């Protein structure tokens, strides 16, 4: 009953009975909650020298892209040094992405949700084009590349093109963005993956395809499906199945009465506490502690 | 007659011959006499050295720099499809002049890259370092060691590196030494040779004996099968059948009581075999995997078998008069199998207040280093379980006061005592709390503290240093160690342990040393010493 | 929770894990029983795991008829250790624990409620994804 | 304690200058951070009855475009100001031509000068803050994302792009702690920068009620 | 000794990497340091946020009322999430 | 080419190398050396290279021309520009200009050439510099073009405003990257200059882009700053009013100013920007004094110094223009008839028109009152009187912004009004009022029954336009009205 009214309007922001905006879009992606998935950043949590060993796409080895492209693909990559040049645009895009990536999860998980599973997806287009991917592959990295920026460009939760609009497709496919540069790079998609051409096309209409169909809908009763998404684990919830801790055990009554202290805004709460993190040698000595 | 050159001058040589008989169509010879499009930057390149004069380090780092554009230019231009051809075509002013001068890595990286092509390149680079005078030295490669005259003198200048250095350096050179030597498992049996024509002589071949046996343990952890060589090497094989019992023995790596009723028939009779077939040491260790783990039933019967194995391979003495025995004693090994079997009898009951009871009779047993030793592992054992600590009489300092006897009545077993000290410090005790882990802390660095007080000192603050340093633990735990050392010791005081305690006091906690003590003064005395012992500090 | 909520219920689900073992077979008589039982089947009997003595199918080949379109998922069956993918035989898997479904058959695996139950990733839930809804109608429907 | 009241000044007058910086002024660099023993050394390093005393480091500060605007901030000595004591700093004010200033007060202010503040806003604005507000620059905290004050013209260019009113963005007290930290006043729409875990960077906007 | 309205406040050690002090190394690789956390049992910020040789960044709080007058109402939103993700999440379930 | 010291011995080489035998070892060995690298890997560059190129080598040197630099820089940042590094740095300069015909030599002088005796000398003995004009920039490049080629980069302020112009009609990182090298006496024999230059010429549009130009010196690069710090107001504030009654106060007490204060009314005087500020901010306190009823003291001081400011141009060394205490109640007389005409319609055309036919300033701030329906409908008369007395060049823009606040009301007979004012007013009017004129009729035909008439003088203001742009707009506007 506090949210029986909060929807999805066809500017796909979310508004309430009067007009409010709550979120400009819904859950702040503009994605609906089915179509998503549990993927992993593969750009997260590796050290720099494997970042750079795993995604830079070193083309001054001659075996190497032997192996891995064909020949007229590998004279054209030594040939020319723009595409060299685009190649390195492609790696300091994926530094600063680390960078970005690193200031969003100081935590080092990469457990996010996103709604195309792109690794599925390759493995897909893999067993559907019969890959054999121990031969030399036969797509142009310089394909890959543009491929994923004309993808970039296709994939539009905030239309418009004033540069406020421009700033919210932006934010509102950060995450993803970095997910498709870093699972779709030349380096993978050259040695681990290996699609052909023709897998690629295929591969780029899909997740433009899965994309377009995690779009959250307008007129989706949002407010009336998350307090049932909220309020349909409270009853599986219990303040007396976890064990306890026989030593101190700082009384955190979590459950069903800590739920309530979160949703009628307690001004006495059960259970107050801190978490005083401690700053310098006073955090790693007990003595100072 | 052809006046088409900026600086190809230099390359004078194969113009010349195709100068005078050009012929043909000369185009590509022109372009090639002009192929020299820059400026004298052959010289100007020995300019930028005169521009380093201006520069913030005219120094011997820039023609070092030089070198390793080269180095790095000759190993990326690499002739990998004709190294071979050029190693055997001219090899004689060429790489001579390289291994008279640039010696230091080029043919060291060359022999690491491929090391199959290039024999006369390998043999000419091998042979100048053989002219090289320290060794080897510059090939330290384990893949690179495949030559007879190579891998005899790096082992030889190796063996000399670890015999100088002493038991420190037995941990540190250690594996530098036995990857060579465990890479082929015939350059094992080479080295393994030589360890048995030098361990032949009583001056001094007991370190050799030593780093054999390390060198075998290594081999039993990488994965060779290398008792069977050990064997093979020793004087057991005089005696046949015990030694091939010996040998599918430690090929399984476990005891077989049948096996040791085959080997307990050949000994206490009247002619015993030499002692040196059981004092194998991997020998000794399968026997407390096997006597000592707390599980690990044995079934009574061949038990006193097994008792009497240990004690005799522990017990007697000999008299090797011009490779004879005359005199022979069996006199301890009834105390010696007394105390492993009331040992046993104390690991076998698994009852802890009979294990506080009989604590008298277990001080009494590790006057024994067998025992000792056996002792030591089954603690190892014991404590080393996960949830172990949830009996607590003072955070369970029984089995750490049979640490402090084994450390008391001995000496040689100190490494591995500190080893398991260590091992167990480093452990984090999950569902413990933080404080009860704390001061369990404590008391392990209390264990360590008593370690430091029967001599051996010098590792115990290398370590307390490394923890403080490298990768740190609590500073209060470093600070219970000060304090507890502090109280305890006293001048005269010798330069490696000032030099060595000296940093973790006075960097990083001055201050929490000292907080009540006032009728003995704190660390202040140990900083006036140090002024009083060094040079100014340094 | 982005993950289904259906799921394979007790019954079906201790016989689909006892059913999708490696050491069970089937005589043609029982596969022709099984097999009436697919509305999905394109009437394609399937050629045998064991041809030679018997005619032998193994359960894990009806349950590849079963699973529908071309769908891929990796899972790990309930017992799996911990330490199989570490050392050696982590694609050749001794227990049988490791689920592979890969071009719609069932490579390999033991299909416990962490392949076919309400958990994210499932078999299930990859065969709503990537077929329709109808066809993990169909999905449910077989399988019971 | 005389270290302490010396530390407390130092950390109100670093909070200070970081809010300030983030209010949009100029502060300069080596002022902007400080150390202790500088501060110390700049004042006098005993706060009681000595040379770091109160009124000695009043603050002034202009804007970094637009330099006749100055909110030259005030440090009482009293612990509990009142009327007759602003009307001094009213009469040093009055004296300038400059209509923004910060008081720093220590205990709490009585509501007669409360009331007395917001009697000449129009005229001259007077905020004021507790010790215990500045010592934590707050907008450092984890908590609390990147709040950016938004010109008018990018206001009309956010509720002509959305098609949306000032009624219907969700807002923000005028007693919000950030809100004060900035100084801004009602109808001021502040964008707000923070990550999410979903989609990388969600910017919300709360206009001021 | 100490602040009022707060009673006997327990320190420990974390075993979860949320409250373990997660760093970047030199090298890129994070890395998890365990150092000494408090946990009181009444609430006070603006206040233990002015005590020395205490994170004032770090330190987040239990209840919400407390936030909002300290930290605002954004940082009370964020709160409020982790504080609701931390009562759902307990108990291992998920929603989105 | 260029030859050195090692250059001239090459040639020379190459003289005695072209006859006389002399085989290949001889003359390789008295052709040149390589003193740094060894033999070693000279003999066993044939072995491994097989006659490679040893430029590597020198893009190390490149690396140098760098690394070396950043050491220059280490020079420069630790003693605070060492004399004798900087002694060393000029050295290797003359060395690197004899040698090299010059990007390490142009890095060694773009790092820090200040204080070279012979610097621009031999900058000036390689005077071609075409790409080096924009690479040497950061200290050779002040003061060698303050001759000619100051000149030669000024006509494309000349193209930004021609392309400001037809922006206008539907920067700020070049003078940054001039004032990249950029120091006070050429800024100020810069600004001099076109100062001059440009209120002999036009004093019309240069001034706004001076404005422009000071306001992009907020990097601390050093009267002048008192007129960046007066115009800061001028710059933020759009309808600063008090700040500027205190910019008209600390202006109005100035000293005998040698040219100085004619600048300071130069660089107020012509900016639209700026003279929109002033009007607006005067028209604002008009109406602040309207609602006060106290008219004339603040704004008539306003006024005055707007009209000061837009009398700067025509002479040299003047202080102001008068103020006519007695005009300025005449002139705001009709202020005060819209009025009273507004009170009347919302519970006297004679005397505006008898206002609007007797005439600077003033005659802006009534065009900019214009924007602000029985009240405009009579004084719209006085404004056909208007434009039949004077009809000025900028009147054109006064009526463009008239036409905003049109199309901000939202009117039919106001627009139909407006359209017959930019119908009437085609005699001499320029290109860009009647490509204002069909910008606006672009937005008209909102009624159908005039729209085809209006349609029809499209075509009956091609022929009689005889300008190309305006029936060129005429043939645009048509094209995209039929989409």
């Amino acid at each position: 009953k506090s949210m029986e009214s909060v929807m999805v309007k066809y500017d796909a922001t979310v508004r309430n009975s009067i007009n409010q905006v709550v979120q400009l879009r819904y859950g702040e992606d503009g994605l609906a909650g089915e179509s998503v998935e549990f993927q992993n950043l593969a750009t997260l949590k590796p050290s720099n020298k494997a970042f750079e060993k795993k995604f830079r796409f070193d083309y001054t080895n001659e075996r190497a892209l032997r192996r891995t492209l064909q020949e007229d693909l590998v004279k054209d990559v030594l040939s020319n040094a723009h595409i060299q040049n685009e190649l390195e645009r492609e790696f300091e895009r994926m530094r600063e992405d680390r960078e970005v990536l690193r200031v969003i999860f100081p935590t080092g998980d990469s457990k996010v949700v996103l709604p195309c599973n792109l690794l599925r997806m390759i493995w897909n287009a893999q067993k559907i084009f019969h890959i054999n991917p121990r031969l030399p592959s036969d797509l142009h990295p310089i394909k890959v590349v543009e491929g994923v920026k004309e993808l970039s460009k296709k994939l539009v939760i905030v239309n418009g093109d004033d540069p406020l609009s421009r700033q919210a497709q932006e934010n509102a496919t950060l995450l993803f963005n970095i997910h498709l540069r870093s699972t779709l790079c030349s380096r993978r998609m050259a040695e681990e993956f290996r699609l052909s051409g023709e897998a690629f096309d295929w591969l780029l209409g899909e997740i433009e395809s899965k994309f377009n169909q995690a779009i959250a809908h307008p007129g989706e009763m949002v407010g009336a499906l998350a307090a049932q998404s909220l309020g349909e684990p409270a009853t599986q919830m219990t303040l007396n199945t976890f064990h306890y801790a026989g030593v101190s055990a700082k009384n955190v009554t979590l459950g069903v009465p800590r739920l309530k202290e979160l949703i009628n805004i307690s001004k006495k709460p059960k259970t107050p506490s801190l978490t005083v993190f401690l700053l310098g040698q006073s955090a790693r000595d007990a003595e100072r502690a | 007659x052809x006046x088409x050159x900026x600086x190809x001058x230099x390359x004078x040589x194969x113009x010349x011959x195709x100068x005078x008989x050009x012929x043909x169509x000369x185009x590509x010879x022109x372009x090639x006499x002009x192929x020299x499009x820059x400026x004298x930057x052959q010289t100007v390149n020995l300019l930028a050295e005169w521009l380093i004069q201006t520069g913030v380090e005219p120094v011997q780092v820039q023609e070092t720099v030089e070198n390793h554009l080269k180095s790095l230019l000759i190993k990326h231009f690499d002739p990998r499809k004709a190294d071979s051809i050029f190693t055997e075509e001219g090899e004689t002013p060429a790489w001579l002049e390289q291994m008279i001068a640039h010696t230091t890595w080029r043919d060291l990286f060359y022999k690491l890259a491929e090391a199959h092509p290039d024999c006369l390149m390998l043999n000419f680079t091998v042979k100048l370092i053989s002219d090289a005078g320290y060794q080897g030295e510059i090939t330290s490669v384990s893949t690179a060691c495949q030559q007879l005259e190579v891998f005899s003198r790096v082992l030889r200048t190796s063996l000399a590196t670890i015999l100088d250095g002493g038991e420190e350096n037995l941990e540190k050179n250690l594996p530098e030494f036995a990857k060579m030597v465990c890479h082929g498992e015939h350059t094992y049996l080479f080295a393994q040779a030589m360890m048995s024509v030098l361990a032949q002589e009583e001056q001094g071949g007991s370190a050799v004996r030593r780093i054999a046996q390390e060198v075998q343990r290594f081999a039993q952890e990488k994965g060779h099968d290398a008792s069977q060589i050990t064997l093979a090497l020793g004087t057991a094989a005089s005696y046949p059948r015990a030694c091939q019992a010996l040998g599918a023995m430690l090929s399984k790596g476990a005891l077989n009581p049948a096996d040791i009723t085959v080997l307990f028939k050949m000994f206490t009779s009247m002619d015993p075999p030499p002692v040196e077939l059981i004092r194998v040491p991997a020998f000794l260790d399968l026997f407390m995997q096997s006597l000592f783990k707390p599980g690990a039933r044995i079934n009574q019967d061949h038990k006193h078998k097994y008792i009497h194995i240990l004690a005799y391979a522990a017990s007697v003495v000999e008299t090797w008069k011009k490779n004879k025995r005359v005199s022979i004693n069996k006199d301890e090994l009834k105390s010696t199998s007394k105390a492993v079997e009331t040992v046993h009898n104390l690991c076998c009951n698994e009852n802890a207040s009979e294990l506080v009871a009989e604590l008298s009779t277990l001080y009494q047993c590790i006057r024994f280093p067998v025992v000792a030793m056996g002792v030591l592992k089954w603690v190892d054992w014991t404590v080393s379980e996960p949830r172990y600590f949830q009996l607590q009489t003072d955070h369970t300092p029984v089995h750490l006061a049979l640490l402090d006897e084994i450390s008391t009545c001995h000496q040689l077993l100190h490494p591995q005592v500190l080893q398991l000290l260590v091992k167990l410090f480093e452990t984090e005790h999950s569902q413990l709390d933080v404080m009860e882990q704390l001061e369990l802390k404590k008391t392990l660095l209390d264990r360590m503290v008593h370690l430091l007080s029967r001599g051996y000192v010098l590792p115990v603050v290398s370590y307390i240093r490394k923890c403080l340093e490298k990768l740190d633990t609590d500073i209060s735990l470093i600070r219970y160690f000060v304090t507890e050392v502090l109280d305890v010791i006293a001048p005269p005081y010798t330069s490696d342990f000032v030099q060595l305690f000296l940093p973790i006091l006075e960097n990083d906690s001055i201050a929490g040393t000292i907080k009540t003590e006032g009728e003995h003064d704190p660390v202040t005395e140990f900083i006036a010493h140090c002024k009083s012992n060094f040079i100014m500090v340094n | 929770s982005n993950r289904p909520v259906m799921g394979i219920v007790q019954d079906t689900l201790t016989a689909v894990r006892k059913f999708t073992k490696r050491d069970v077979f089937l005589e043609r008589g029982e596969v022709m029983n099984l097999l009436m039982f697919l509305s999905t089947w394109d009437g394609k009997v399937p050629q045998p795991a064991i041809l030679k003595p018997r005619p032998l199918w193994t359960g894990k080949q009806i349950f590849s008829l079963i699973i529908p379109g071309h769908i891929n998922c990796i899972r790990t069956h309930s017992t799996h250790p911990d330490d199989e993918d570490s050392g050696p035989y982590k694609h050749i898997s001794p227990g049988d624990t490791k689920v592979v479904v890969e071009n719609g058959e069932l490579i390999m695996g033991i299909l416990c409620k962490k392949s076919l139950g309400t958990s994210a990733g499932s078999l299930v839930h990859i065969s709503y994804l990537e077929m329709g809804h109808d066809i993990t109608r169909l999905f449910y429907s077989n399988i019971q | 304690d005389d270290e302490e009241e010396t530390y407390r000044l130092w950390k109100i007058r670093k909070t200070i200058m970081q809010l300030c910086h983030d209010r949009g002024y100029l502060v300069t660099q080596d002022e902007l951070d400080q150390t202790l023993e500088e501060f110390k050394a700049q004042f006098g390093d005993k706060p009681s009855e000595g040379r770091p005393r109160r009124t000695d480091l009043t603050v002034l500060v202009a804007h970094n475009d637009d330099p006749t605007d100055q909110m030259f901030v005030f440090f009482p000595e009293e612990p509990k100001v009142g009327i007759k004591t602003i009307k001094v700093y009213c009469q040093r004010m009055q004296e300038e031509n400059i209509t923004r200033a910060l008081i720093v007060v220590q205990q709490g202010m009585t509501p007669s000068a409360k009331q007395s503040l917001v009697d000449m806003a129009p005229k001259y604005i007077l905020e004021q803050f507790l010790q215990q507000e500045l010592l934590i620059n707050i907008t450092e905290h984890e908590l609390v994302p990147e709040h950016v004050v938004m010109t008018k013209e990018e206001v009309t260019e956010l509720l002509a792009r959305y098609k949306l009113r000032e009624n219907q963005l969700p807002r923000i007290q005028a007693g919000d702690p950030v809100a004060r930290y900035f100084g801004i006043k009602r109808g001021q729409v502040v964008k707000i920068i923070r990550p999410s875990e979903t989609a990388g960077r969600y910017i919300t906007y709360r206009l001021v009620q | 000794q100490g602040i009022e309205q707060i009673s006997k406040v327990y320190m420990h050690l974390p075993q979860t990497d949320n409250k373990k002090k997660i760093i970047i190394t030199e090298d890129g690789e994070f890395k998890a340091l365990q150092e000494w956390i408090l946990e009181t049992d009444g609430v006070s910020l603006m206040r233990v946020l002015s005590e020395k040789d205490v994170d004032p960044v770090r330190t987040t709080s239990n209840d919400i009322v407390e936030i909002f007058t300290v930290l605002g109402i954004e940082a009370v939103r964020k709160a409020l999430e982790r504080e609701l993700y931390h009562v759902i999440s307990f108990d291992g379930s998920y929603v989105n | 080419x260029x030859x050195x010291x090692x250059x001239x011995x090459x040639x020379x080489x190459x003289x005695x190398x072209x006859x006389x035998x002399x085989x290949x070892x001889x003359x390789x060995x008295x052709x040149x050396x390589x003193x740094x690298x060894x033999p070693s890997l000279q003999s066993a560059l044939p072995f491994l290279d097989l006659h490679g190129t040893p430029r590597l080598e020198f893009h190390q040197s490149v690396f140098d021309e760098l690394r070396d630099k950043l050491l220059e820089r280490v020079s420069a940042i630790a003693s605070e520009g060492k004399a004798e590094e900087r002694y060393k740095k000029l050295e290797d300069l003359l060395e690197k200009s004899f040698s090299l015909v010059l990007q390490p030599v142009v890095m060694c002088v773009m790092k820090h050439l200040p204080k070279v005796p012979e610097k621009k000398l031999k900058l000036v003995m390689a005077d071609k510099e075409l790409y080096r004009a924009c690479a040497v920039e950061v200290k050779r490049q002040i003061w060698q073009d303050n001759q000619a080629l100051f000149g030669d980069e000024v006509s494309p302020l000349l193209k930004q405003y021609i392309l400001e112009k037809e922006s206008a009609l539907f920067e700020v990182v070049q003078r940054l990257t001039r004032m990249v090298g950029k120091n006070v006496k050429l800024y100020d024999m810069v600004l001099q200059f076109l100062r001059t230059l440009f209120l002999r010429t036009r004093n019309v549009h240069y001034c706004t882009l001076r404005a422009e130009l000071l306001m992009s010196l907020h990097d601390l690069d050093v009267c002048h700053k008192f007129t960046w710090c007066l115009d800061a107001c001028i710059r933020e504030r759009f309808v600063d009013s008090k700040r500027a009654r205190e910019l008209q106060g600390f202006l109005d007490g100035v000293k005998k100013g040698q040219e100085q204060v004619l600048g300071d009314l130069s660089m107020i005087l012509c900016d639209p920007f700026a003279i929109n500020t002033l009007a607006l901010s005067t028209v604002r306190h008009l109406q602040e004094l309207v609602g006060q009823e106290t008219l004339p003291l603040l704004l008539l001081l306003r006024l005055l110094a707007l009209g000061q400011g837009a009398w700067d141009m025509i002479d040299s060394q003047v202080f102001k223009e008068p103020k006519m205490e007695v005009e300025l109640i005449t002139r705001f007389l009709p202020m005060l008839m819209s009025f009273l005409v507004d009170d009347y319609t919302f519970n006297p055309e004679s005397f505006t028109k008898f206002l609007q036919e007797q005439r600077m300033a003033c005659e802006v701030g009534l065009y900019y009152v214009l924007h602000i329906k029985n009240a405009l409908l009579r004084l719209l008369p006085g404004l056909v009187e208007t434009f039949g007395d004077l009809a000025f060049g900028d009147i054109f823009l006064h009526l463009l912004t008239g036409n905003l606040a049109l199309l901000a009301d939202e009117f039919a007979l106001e627009d139909f009004c407006s359209s017959l004012f930019d119908g009437f007013f085609l005699t001499a009017s320029p290109r860009k009022e009647n490509v204002h004129r069909h910008a606006l009729r672009l937005l008209i035909h909102l009624h159908p029954r005039v729209a085809p008439s209006k349609l029809e003088a499209l075509q009956k203001a091609l022929e009689p336009t005889g300008q190309s742009g305006e029936a060129v707009k005429e043939l645009y506007s048509q094209l995209g009205e039929k989409l």
